[PDB]
């Protein structure tokens, strides 16, 4: 599933997710922009540590899921992978609000730091209303 | 002397080696990759100097840290940060896979 900017956000604000451990929904939506395109579905694969990221918030296979073919796996998150590339996004949420406890916060995603990080992202919460 | 890290493992986990070339930039970059269950190292053959790094917790991308870089890929791109230059960390080097 794709997700429309205001139907996710509004999804993401009742999931608790807006100031979550000091994170507004603002950032969490430019991550998921530059993560997924905001795309349930979405999957890329690292070929050196022969991982993947699955899903809206792109969750790694070597340490939040489970997926089978990743080595080292330690799935922290209590989930198959394939559990974070549904339409219902409850467990990629769950999933990305133990990932935010890490001492990185929100920098544990790379496209959130290339894309997001130091700017102003207040328009993504914007104009839904 | 030895030219060799030779690290000796506690189990008969296998053990895989894999050489990636890059580019970044105008630039060609060489990393190679080793993996053995639970353990991921990346060795960059960088202009200014040869890092060993060790894949470490991300939210996404497979990171891997050692010395003052921070080397991230993300499917066919990647980041070198490097963290004395550029300690604020928002002008990494990028590169691809080529």
């Amino acid at each position: 599933k794709v997700f429309e900017r205001c139907e996710l956000a509004r999804t993401l604000k009742r999931l608790g997710m807006d100031g979550y451990r000091g994170i507004s929904l603002a950032n969490w939506m430019c991550l998921a922009k530059w993560e997924s395109g905001y795309n349930t579905r979405a999957t890329n694969y690292n070929a050196g540590d022969r991982s993947t990221d699955y899903g809206i918030f792109q969750i790694n296979s070597r340490y939040w899921c489970n997926d089978g073919k990743t080595p080292g796996a330690v799935n922290a998150c209590h989930l198959s992978c394939s559990a974070l590339l549904q339409d219902n996004i409850a467990d990629a949420v769950a999933c990305a609000k133990r990932v935010v406890r890490d001492p990185q916060g929100i920098r544990a995603w790379v496209a959130w730091r290339n894309r997001c990080q130091n700017r102003d992202v207040r328009q993504y919460v914007q104009g839904c209303g | 002397a030895m030219g060799e890290i030779t690290i000796k493992l506690p189990d008969s986990v296998k053990v895989s080696t894999n050489s990636i070339l890059y580019k970044c930039g105008a630039k060609d970059l060489s990393v190679t990759y080793y993996n053995a269950g639970d353990i991921s190292l990346a060795k960059l053959e960088l202009e200014d100097e040869t890092v060993v790094a060790s894949n470490v917790i991300s939210g996404s991308g497979a990171k891997y840290a050692g010395s003052v870089y921070i080397w991230w890929t993300k499917g066919k791109t990647a980041s070198l940060y490097n963290l004395i230059d550029n300690p604020e960390e928002d002008k990494p080097i990028s590169c691809v896979e080529q």
